């Protein structure tokens, strides 16, 4: 099922570009990337607004604009042969206009796939915000696209097939998630906790990403987890799956038995309505990261940590008994704007055996990891938040604007939570957003092709 | 002599104000990684503080100066 | 020159050819190696050309690029040693002299061009 | 692996006695109830304290004290043969007069059994409180008590073959010698029954008359849709899963209501009570036995209340947990509201007289609620299995007596928490009077 | 009398006993039922003599008694119809007429005895 996808940042522009609050009809032209992995993701890249000035007529159902806007979004697309996408005000008729000649709706999208061999569209925005895109191949009328999606603070989900909107917990929630990838990296003692949540709220899809096995030291922690596993140090997506399939009666999880920093995991996740990140180091993370921008997927990441540290006069004791949730909305701050990593932590995080035992000799690091164990209580407190932050998100339940709670930070040792709102956040370029599976992968020439 | 609990423990210093940092290595925290540091007085709300600041222990209705960690990365 | 294991930034490639450098990227295990070979130095050392190295860390270029690696090792034509010079780092049997020459990494920015820009400072500065 | 159990109030009245801060050895007498099912349990009941004044020879290691306050003790515990156990502080020694005769340590313990069939006991304290102890049968020594516990509002265990910080291995340690009775195990139960399970619980108990349907596999860990098409019992399944997580046979199905003497029997053995129902008549129960077997009581709930709004319909009034914990002799669920006879009665009657008794006007109506859901679940019952680590380790940095009831709401985004201190009790009629019939003073639970 | 399918709280039966009470205790299905044979009344009803019966109720007594049951039905020697008394509940077959009388429970204090106590005071009341 193929996908159209906006940012918020894109979405609202166009809003108040297409709806100025006269009545009449507007135009705009949305230049896309594209990912075509099992399902045809249209990732809008740039955004084209025609002038309301340069139109020759805006009535309450017809517009007439001037056709050297298509031929500059042809420009921007040749390249790349981005695909093309007018949106016009909610009823949709228009026309476009040379100096000497009109075109119809049909020969003008029959000029653009002149102008850029790729599939084009043409969309429709009602004054409340949701969208509808046909989609056109050779020229010429194909098939609807079949979701339109903005993930914004809140998460807006507009299916071609719609006829109201689900409150939470409902039958119509579960609607929703079974028409959803959701994509798991990292499948241990959190990651276990939110894809058997996930499993049971009914998503469709569940890819599950992860590279380590069981063993005994983890059957503290990771759900549906076995004896048997251990000893026979069963990967943990396999097992996971495995459960699943037994679970929903159905063989609807994809596991992969690899890295998240891999092109298989990469391209597999590309594919995910919702990145669900419960690893445990900061180059996951930001691999995470990248593909949640390239690929315009939200992304809630979730972390735990029981720091201790020594008292100078009874000994170690727990510092605190820790978690932390981020969402990462397409366009908004990001993981690395939040340092939940940098180039330092993860450089230190990745030296090898020979630079471990100079670190330790040198007196650079101490060898000791002030951390107490993780914990299943602490791991299910975290993942629970985590999964209900999604729900909140697409079926807003809460008292308060989904956007004052992008970070979410609580401590049980301190009994307290503190929540961090997406205003506060310093945002740094993103020069990943939107552009897919350009080469290398990521901008990480580890992932390049060949 | 004034007193200061943190993170859970009352701690003795001998000066009427104190630096963060000081009092984050008295009680055998790190003070070089990164923490959310908040001190809390009664009738207000808690207040986020810089590792460096200066904090008045005389400050009526003191209750206790907080860490907790920033970096947050198990899974 | 013809032994290219890995695949830099395009924009690395572009720079080291632009530079014509004679450049290898070498997997040695698991760690990727660039090698420049006959790299020229100003005057002032016991050596006039070396190999200049770099380690390619895992996640370049968000992990940072840090220090950097020449064979055979500099000293000073006095017979001073380079400060902060003395480790040594085997590559594929060949024991290079690591610099300890530190800096901050921006992603956004910083690549082995970068990398090689401060290399080639420290080797300026270092005659004396 | 047997027990005595004391509750805080009597063990910090025993402190004071026996540690009054002048450095010499005091004298005091516990009698105590028992229950004798798959573990001997000894319930603290009574408490007699022999006055310094009386005593004579008192030191920093013995004691005289006079053979009255030994008949006395007697006298108490005749009627229903009482376990009569002597404390002593802590080096302990002592010897008993009268003014024919003076009897030493094992010589008391003679004259114990004479004046009570029954199993009797001597223990020491050391000033900060832990105890040990050794039982006497027949009136001769015997084997020392594995485990000496008050569950407070910190839980204490004293091991007889004997601090760790919490989650090391030293807590698993812990549980690894404990029993847990988990009493519905569905939505919020499956996962406390879980964590019980994974954080290493030596002996869990399963308490739950109810299968698996469709219906509840959004929600109940380990169940499959063969569970479900088959109508598993929910207890049956999760002992299966129990099995082969763990790789042994520790767990204990019970397929029938708490309302039983097999599951008040079987679920008295236990050192840790989770009750995770939903109805009120279960939670009662619960209540009854955490205060007739000392056993620590961790209650949870979860609501999701809705309402129709004029305008959107149907919407979520509030999304709302809580967590009760009850220690033997503090405040119980009955004083906390948690259950009323009120809701009790409105519960048990059947759909017609519900419906009938509805016009009447009498009672009042059930409230509407959205379907429950993992998530929710889940914030709860990690919370619940949490408090129970933070009783047994503590790592807040505040007293766990702040912390007595906990009620979140992921709606409002607040969570409070109620103290101790600020709880009436009533009258605990059931406190460590064990299995005296009819069972939890319950007519129902009687053996004919 | 010597029906007695389940057990009352031990100072129950020993107040029905102290009494001089006829009394059964009758299960029928899960149904719990005190039965009093020939409960003796005060004159000004059509009866001088019923069964007075309590549903004990699950969980009793923290679950609370409600209400009180009587056969043959009773009206007013004048034919007049005691309010709150129209419904009726089979007890193995036969028709009692239900009294709606509610009254707080407290599970510290309250049993049969006090239940029986009500309903005394309401048969006495309701002679007019
Ligand atoms: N009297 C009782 N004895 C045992 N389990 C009970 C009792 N009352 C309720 N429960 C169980 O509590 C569970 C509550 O389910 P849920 O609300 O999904 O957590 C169900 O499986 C019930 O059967
Ligand atoms: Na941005
Ligand atoms: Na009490």
């Amino acid at each position: 099922g193929n996908r159209l996808i906006l940012t918020q940042e894109l979405h609202t522009m166009l809003q108040k570009h297409l709806f100025p609050g006269d009545g009449k009809e507007a135009a705009a032209i949305l230049i896309c990337n594209r990912y075509e992995g099992g399902r045809l993701k249209l990732l809008a890249k740039e955004l084209i607004l025609v002038p309301y000035e340069e139109c020759k007529s805006r009535t309450s159902d017809f517009i007439a604009w001037p056709g050297n806007y298509l031929e500059k979004a042809i420009d921007v697309a040749e390249e790349k042969s981005m695909s093309i996408i007018l949106i016009h005000s909610h009823p949709g008729g228009f026309l476009v206009f040379s100096d000497t000649a009109d075109s119809s709706d049909m020969q003008t999208m029959q000029s653009l796939f002149q102008g850029v061999d790729a599939i084009h569209g043409s969309a429709i925005m009602i004054h409340s915000g949701e969208m509808r895109a046909r989609l056109y191949r050779e020229g010429k009328f194909a098939e609807n696209v079949e979701l339109v999606t903005v993930a914004g603070d809140d998460i807006h989900y507009w299916w071609d097939d719609k006829t109201l909107k689900p409150i939470a917990f409902t039958s119509g929630m579960t609607d929703t998630f079974q028409k959803l990838t959701a994509a798991i990296i990292g499948v241990s003692g959190t990651g276990s906790i939110v894809a058997e949540q996930v499993a049971r709220l009914g998503f469709g899809e569940i890819l599950l990403i992860d590279h380590d096995h069981i063993e005994k030291k983890n059957l503290n922690r990771i759900l549906n987890s076995t004896l048997k596993d251990a000893l026979s140090h069963r990967p943990k997506v396999d097992m996971f799956a495995e459960a699943i399939r037994c679970i929903r009666g159905e063989d609807i999880s994809r596991p992969i038995n690899n890295t998240i920093f891999s092109r298989e995991a990469v391209l597999a996740a590309a594919n995910a309505d919702v990145l669900f990140c419960c690893v445990d180091t900061y180059l996951a993370r930001m691999i995470a990261d990248r593909i949640a921008s390239s690929f315009l997927i939200p992304l809630l990441d979730v972390g735990v940590k029981i720091p201790t540290h020594v008292d100078p006069d009874d000994g170690r004791k727990i510092t605190d008994v820790t978690g932390r949730i981020d969402y990462v909305k397409p366009g908004g701050s990001t993981l690395s704007d939040r340092l939940v990593y940098t180039p330092e932590l993860i450089y230190r995080e990745n030296l090898n055996a020979e630079e471990y035992e100079e670190q330790l000799e040198r007196g650079f690091i101490t060898g000791v990891e002030e951390e107490a164990p993780s914990v299943i209580t602490l791991n299910m407190r975290a993942a629970s938040a985590c999964v209900s932050e999604f729900i909140a998100r697409c079926f807003p339940f809460r008292e308060y604007p989904n956007k004052r709670f992008t970070r979410t930070f609580f401590s049980l040792a301190g009994v307290e939570e503190d929540y961090i709102d997406e205003s506060s956040i310093t945002q740094a370029l993103n020069t990943r957003l939107a552009v897919g599976g350009e080469e290398p992968l990521l901008g990480l020439p580890e992932l390049g092709d060949k | 002599t004034w007193k200061l609990n943190i993170q859970g423990k009352e701690f003795t210093f001998d000066t009427p104000t104190v630096v963060i940092r000081d009092a984050v290595i008295r009680a055998g925290l790190n003070p070089n990684q990164a923490w959310h540091i908040f001190l809390k007085v009664e009738g207000q709300p808690k207040v986020e503080k810089n590792i460096d600041d200066v904090i008045d222990l005389r400050t009526p209705g003191i209750e206790k100066l907080r860490l907790t960690p920033k970096d947050v990365n198990n899974g | 020159a013809t032994r290219r294991d890995f695949s830099l930034r395009p924009e690395d490639e572009h720079y080291l050819d632009e530079m014509g450098y004679c450049w290898e990227t070498r997997l040695v295990g698991n760690a990727r190696w660039l090698i420049i070979h006959d790299y020229e130095l100003p005057d002032g050392y016991n050596h006039h050309q070396v190999n200049l190295a770099l380690l390619i860390t895992s996640g370049y270029p968000v992990n940072m690029l840090d220090m950097f690696y020449v064979y055979p090792p500099l000293v000073r034509v006095n017979g001073v040693n380079i400060p902060a010079t003395e480790a040594t780092v085997a590559i594929d049997s060949v024991a290079y002299q690591r610099w300890s020459r530190h800096r901050s990494w921006n992603p956004e920015i910083d690549s082995v061009i970068s990398q090689l820009a401060m290399a080639d400072g420290c080797l300026q500065k270092e005659v004396g």
